[PDB]
């Protein structure tokens, strides 16, 4: 697992500026063919409720203590919804990155609803509440009287289960539950996302992480196997700017993966895209026409 | 003859002996119209297959912008390169303040109609510049339009918008003024220049923004989903029915019977590049000779109807690209059957195009899709002729076996025309082939 | 009110006058309207019912708010059967709002932090129980006699319609005192005005007078089409109406400068123009009327992903004189008559409509904002985003800030009227009172409940939607160019994206607005521009200068952006 690729994510967005996550991405040694990351979207291990850090290789070493979001959460395991005050376009940017960073992603149960926790049960228990199905009693989980139940269900107004269960969020195709669906179904379209290189574009622009993920053509072929596709992801709040530097994809017309969007083709001069506030775009870079 | 700046002829995309094998190609004019421009009607030749004769309004000097170099730049006559004029705005003024006057020069006459040309405004060139012409937009009021292949006229995208305007059609983009010379014998027809329909949009981008719509987050029924084109369907209906209705009474009608002899050819010369289509060959030949010693109208008509060829503004749907596509043979009257054919083998096309961009994006269940082009394909093709049928009192699925016939013609000429050019699009027309 | 052969009438000059305003005859161009309900908005006096000083107390987050103008509906004594839209009293406050003296201590407050307030004011009928009609029935004889339009059959006026065709069988209805049939466009216990008696017409205008000298700073006339009846007519819009109604005008410029008249006509905008009044003397009716079918065609638009039915209405909509200026608000019905403004011919949306599930389902009933759109956020910018920036004045309706819902169970007008949500207290923080006392039900479901959607929970976070809406009333208040400038659409190749630039001769500014739910590209055509540098005005970011080449901007689902177009150096 490369364990501390959140923490830098999670300052990297306080920051609003890129760095943090590139610095950690360049300082990765390279690992063997077999070999294969292992990324998830948490603060601590799970064993040791310890944040990962090294006193002399992490740069962001004294940072972390000083941040006043950090420190409130030392020692104790916290879902992605409540680690971004659930704040729904940082859930998308957070959840988009760990999909088409390199490495085999892991989803931790209830985050694809947003799903909270209760921190007064334990710094290990907090994020081990029962799942939420429904809005019915004991959230659906069990026909038990509440009192038998091994954890309490989460009943507060904002991550309750009377208002966050997967019932819920089954039927409107905007959920959250349905948007993260849709979202492992593009990832599982594009190998690139899931064993391609990994080049990182830069721009002018520090609050825009844009980056290229890329699978060669095996013997031949033009499909969504042997694919280059781009990511552009904005950590300012703010709308953003980046003039990005594709000459090498001259003629290639990106296409948004999520609507199957041709956009213009790319050319000699610097190619701009807008991102609103945490904001990114998945486009497939695909051939022009011969 | 030409020298090297004929390599540029070549390049264009509106160049069409990309394949044709020529003899001798030879500059076969040349007027000048300004100390620094010259209207070059070019020939050329090729060897086996007719001639073709372009044009390009050739300036020497200096050809700004920096941002069009690339698409300008000629060559170098001694001793200042030559560029083609629709990239200089200084030009192109001098252009539109001819046709104006309405002035002549030698022998290449402008004329305008009794309206009001707009100069002193900046103009761009348009960037979609097709295979038959170039176009500049002077501001947002006017759009110039120089023919890139001139053959001896009279040009239909100018005759047919003239009537059609002159009898208060709504729907074409109004024209203002032309330009054409007599090129040894015949005459030439060289550009018109006509109202600008700012803010615009073709059918074919907003069909293909409707059927993006089903298809992503789809398994939602054709009607339910908000991006239905129905409504939008059943105006284009009304639109083309009105233009078609006008056309026939300044076009006047006659009564001739089905081509039974010549969509033969048409069908027996598409079975030499055969594939599949020889097997549904005998039940096509058996729907067309249930037609023969029938009797049908024909009007004057487009010719060459899809949904690329429409334009949507604000208060209308706008005809555009009177092509039509043997300048003698296009001009020749037809059954508006063909027009209505042409626009719902449209229909099929945007949606299943989408489905092989949906089979992109594969793999697993692209037969939900299927399921929800063929729902879109032909309740859009309902909501076409219902509306096309409530402005004429006549229904073209009243009369479907005639119909039925034009829509088998344009899917076989679909087949040859796609099948030598794209292999991947032989199913679309094969499919839909199999479908009537 | 009160008679003796007459009815008496109470004087503006027993009342004080709030401090007036420095004169300034264009403020309602620049204004931001807040339409709230003095029942609803807050309650000081424990009686479970919103009231004036109540209002008065919270105007301080008002203010905070950004909006410039108050929209007060009825508040005139009533017996409530029709909303309060059946005004029994023009001289008294409904008791339980407080009393008249109580409006002038809001006035005076308002005023003080520069805050203007208008009212709907009825114009076309009185309630049944006015003391006029009550006067007009009893002594047909006496001086009230002709107040009312009476009849001994209910046959005059066949070609006009009733309005409420499913409550009422005839617009003539039958009075057992007086044994005689009444005229009433409306419902059998609102009779209309006789318009045609000049001492009707000097009424009303005194009634006008009245809350003009306490210092009002406008009205809202509310059914002004039906004030006058002619024969052989559908009895709408009729000259004489319109004539009326310019001496209205005259009285505010003679006596009042300064003051707004809102003109509620639920009509198509080709129509309405006609309530600007003649355009070659720049306007001499009202100075504002609503462009009422803008927010279902913006609904459609964003349904469809689709520009054109936005663009179609903003190109069908006639010129306005120079005085007058278009009223906006985010609602699919009018609130006097609960009916969706369309015509038939005029309208290409016409049928589309009842074809929508979404539009079928609220037919007939107010909704807000946030149920209208499913609680989306993204489109509650959306919509809030194109309210702001497209031409005419803007109407926001309370609660809507915060995102509050609505209970289509009280009632198709009662819907979006129940109590503010302050605090996620004890009645919202609505009122001190026993729950059961309170005049409606605060909202308790999951989504739009009073525990989980109040000002409180809201002020904290910048992120949170009151913190935006305040910030983008922010924002729109520092260009004049949204308010009175220009607008001219760009267009785009892309079909879901509205793109227009809105001038004044001092910025040029640039709106796009992507009405898909998927992330959009447009290529816009800004040479005019050239050299210009575009800056985002939320951030104050500088974009790339706009260059000879077609200009590339890309945005997400049911996004939009606000570009600030800065001269170079
Ligand atoms: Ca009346």
């Amino acid at each position: 697992f490369h364990f501390p690729l959140m923490p830098r994510i999670f300052m990297a967005v306080r920051r609003e500026s890129r760095f943090p996550i590139s610095e950690i991405l360049a300082q990765t040694p390279p690992i063997p063919d077999t070999a294969q990351w292992g990324i998830f979207l948490r603060n601590h291990d799970e064993l040791t409720l310890e944040m990962v850090t090294d006193e002399e290789r992490d740069y962001m070493y004294a940072e972390y203590a000083k941040d006043p979001r950090m420190k409130a959460n030392v020692g104790i395991r916290r879902r992605l919804a409540p680690l971004l005050e659930n704040d729904r376009n940082q859930i998308e940017l957070f959840t988009a990155l760990l999909l088409s960073l390199p490495g085999s992603p892991v989803l931790y149960y209830g985050d694809e609803i947003g799903m909270g926790d209760i921190i007064w049960l334990g710094d290990r228990d907090s994020v081990r509440t029962p799942m939420q199905w429904t809005p019915d009693r004991n959230a659906g989980f069990s026909k038990a009287t509440p009192g038998r139940l091994y954890l309490p269900p989460n009943q507060d107004a904002v991550y309750g289960y009377h208002s966050v269960n997967v019932e819920a969020q089954l039927d409107s195709s905007s959920s959250l539950l349905n948007w993260t669906r849709n979202m492992l179904a593009v990832r599982s379209r594009h190998d690139a996302f899931a064993v391609g290189t990994f080049r990182e574009l830069g721009g002018s622009n520090p609050s825009v992480l844009a980056y290229i993920r890329e699978v060669t053509r095996q013997q031949g072929d033009g499909g969504a196997k042997t694919d280059a596709v781009l990511c552009v992801n904005n950590l300012s709040r703010f709308p953003q700017p980046i003039e990005l530097n594709l000459q090498q994809w001259a003629g290639y017309i990106p296409v948004e993966m999520t609507g199957y969007v041709e956009f213009p083709s790319i050319g000699q001069l610097p190619y701009l895209l807008t991102l609103p506030g945490h904001g990114f775009y998945w486009f497939q870079l695909r051939e022009p026409d011969p | 003859m030409s020298v090297e700046f004929e390599d540029w002829l070549t390049q264009q995309r509106w160049y069409a002996g990309r394949n044709r094998e020529l003899v001798s190609a030879t500059t076969a004019m040349a007027v000048r119209l300004r100390d620094g421009l010259e209207l070059v009607l070019l020939q050329a030749n090729y060897a086996d297959g007719p001639d073709e004769r372009y044009q390009v309004i050739v300036a020497t000097g200096s050809g700004p912008i920096d941002e069009y170099s690339v698409v300008a730049t000629i060559g170098i006559a001694d001793g200042q390169t030559a560029y083609d004029a629709l990239y200089d705005p200084d030009a192109t003024r001098y252009l539109l303040s001819l046709i104006d006057e309405s002035a002549t020069v030698q022998n290449v006459r402008f004329v305008r109609e009794p309206d009001v040309e707009l100069p002193l405004d900046a103009p761009p060139r348009v960037f979609g510049a097709e295979q038959s012409n170039t176009s500049v937009v002077f501001g947002e009021d006017a759009i110039f339009k120089l023919f890139r292949r001139i053959t001896p006229g009279v040009h239909p995208d100018i005759e047919l918008n003239r009537v059609l305007a002159r009898a208060g059609n709504p729907h074409v983009a109004r024209l203002l003024g032309s330009f054409e010379t007599e090129w040894e014998g015949e005459p030439y027809a060289l550009g018109m220049v006509t109202e600008f329909a700012a803010n615009s949009a073709e059918g074919w981008d907003m069909a293909t923004t409707s059927t993006r719509d089903l298809f992503a987050e789809g398994d939602l029924y054709a009607e339910e989903v908000g991006g239905d084109f129905a409504g939008e369907a059943y105006r284009l209906g009304e639109a083309v029915a009105s233009v078609h209705a006008c056309l026939a009474h300044e076009l006047g009608t006659e009564e001739v019977p089905f081509p039974a002899d010549v969509m033969a050819q048409r069908l027996a010369a598409a079975v030499d590049a055969v594939p599949e289509l020889r097997e549904h060959v005998p039940q096509i030949e058996e729907r067309y000779h249930k037609l023969a010693d029938t009797t049908m109208t024909v009007q004057r008509v487009h010719g060459d109807l899809h949904l690329g060829q429409v334009l949507r503004t604000p208060k209308g749907w706008l005809l555009i690209d009177f092509e039509g596509e043997p300048l003698d043979e296009r001009r020749r009257p037809d059954t508006p059957v063909r027009d209505v054919a042409g626009i719902l083998r449209s229909f099929e096309y945007a949606a299943h195009q989408r489905l092989v961009d949906q089979a992109g994006d594969d793999d697993d269940r692209a037969r939900q899709l299927a399921a929800r082009a063929r729902e879109w394909v032909t309740r859009n093709c309902a909501s076409f002729c219902d509306g096309y049928a409530a402005e004429a009192g006549t229904d073209p699925r009243d009369s479907a076996d005639l119909l039925a016939a034009y829509e088998l013609d344009k899917a076989v000429y679909e087949a040859a025309y796609e099948a030598r050019h794209r292999p991947s699009w032989l199913p679309i027309p094969l499919g839909s082939i199999a479908r009537l | 009110h009160v008679e003796a052969g007459i009815v008496e009438h109470p004087n503006a000059e027993d009342f004080g006058h709030a401090r007036t305003l420095p004169t300034d005859t264009n403020w309602f161009k620049h204004a931001v309207f807040y339409e709230v309900l003095v029942r609803a908005f807050y309650d000081s006096n424990a009686d479970g019912i919103g009231d004036l000083r109540g209002l008065t107390e919270k105007l301080d987050y008002i203010k905070w708010l950004g909006v410039d103008c108050l929209w007060l509906p009825p508040f005139y004594d009533s017996p409530l059967r029709d909303g309060g839209y059946d005004i029994r009293d023009f001289y008294k406050v409904l008791p339980e709002f407080g009393t008249v003296d109580d409006f002038v201590t809001l006035l005076d407050a308002a005023h003080r932090r520069g805050i203007r307030i208008i009212t709907d004011l009825v114009m076309n009928h009185t309630s049944d129980q006015h003391e006029w009609f009550q006067e007009s029935r009893h002594n047909p004889d006496g001086p009230y006699g002709d107040f009312y339009v009476w009849s001994d059959t209910s046959d005059r006026y066949p070609d006009a319609r009733i309005i409420f065709v499913d409550t009422e069988e005839s617009n003539w209805t039958f009075d057992p005192v007086r044994r005689q049939f009444y005229w009433h466009r409306f419902f059998s216990h609102q009779p209309d005005l006789n318009y045609d008696n000049p001492a009707v017409q000097e009424a009303m205008l005194d009634v006008l007078r009245f809350w003009l000298d306490l210092g009002i700073d406008g009205f809202r006339l509310d059914a002004v089409p039906y004030l006058f009846e002619r024969e052989g007519t559908n009895c709408e819009n009729l000259p004489e109406t319109h004539a009326f109604l310019k001496r209205c005008r005259k009285a505010i410029d003679d006596e009042y400068p300064g003051r707004v008249l809102l003109a509620e006509a639920n009509q198509w905008p080709a129509d309405v123009v006609a309530y600007f009044g003649d355009p070659d003397t720049g306007g001499d009716e009202c100075h504002m009327a609503f462009h009422f079918p803008l927010m279902p065609r913006i609904f459609m638009a964003v349904r469809r992903e689709s520009r054109f039915p936005i663009s179609e209405i903003l190109a069908q909509t006639p010129p306005i004189p120079d005085t007058a200026q278009w009223g906006i608000f985010l609602r699919n019905h009018d609130e006097l008559t609960l009916e969706m403004v369309t015509d038939e011919e005029r309208d290409y949306m016409y049928a589309e409509y009842a074809k929508d599930p979404r539009m079928k389902a609220n037919v007939g009933i107010r909704r807000r904002l946030a149920p209208l759109l499913e609680n989306d956020r993204n489109q509650i910018e959306l919509f809030t985003a194109l309210l702001l920036s497209l031409p005419g004045s803007p109407v926001l309706y309370y609660g809507d800030e915060i995102g509050m819902g609505d209970i289509i169970w009280l009632g198709d007008r009662d819907s979006v009227r129940t109590p503010m949500q302050w605090t996620p207290d004890r009645n919202a923080g609505f009122s001190k009172a026993t729950p059961g006392r309170l005049y409606l039900p605060p909202n308790q479901d999951a989504v739009y409940g009073y525990h989980s959607v109040n000002v409180e929970a809201q002020l904290d976070s910048s992120s949170s939607l009151l913190n935006w809406t305040r910030n983008m009333l922010a924002v729109r208040s520092r260009h004049d160019a949204f308010a009175v400038g220009t607008f001219r659409e760009l267009g785009g190749s892309n079909p879901s994206v509205l793109a227009y630039i809105r001038e004044v001769t001092t910025d040029a500014v640039l709106c796009v607005n992507n009405l898909s739910r998927f992330p959009q590209p447009i290529e816009l055509n800004l040479q005019q521009w050239a050299g210009y540098i575009p800056v985002e005005m939320t951030g104050y970011v500088e974009f790339p200068s706009i260059g000879q080449l077609p200009y590339l901007l890309t945005l997400p689902g049911h996004g939009f952006y606000w570009f600030q177009l800065r001269e170079p150096d």
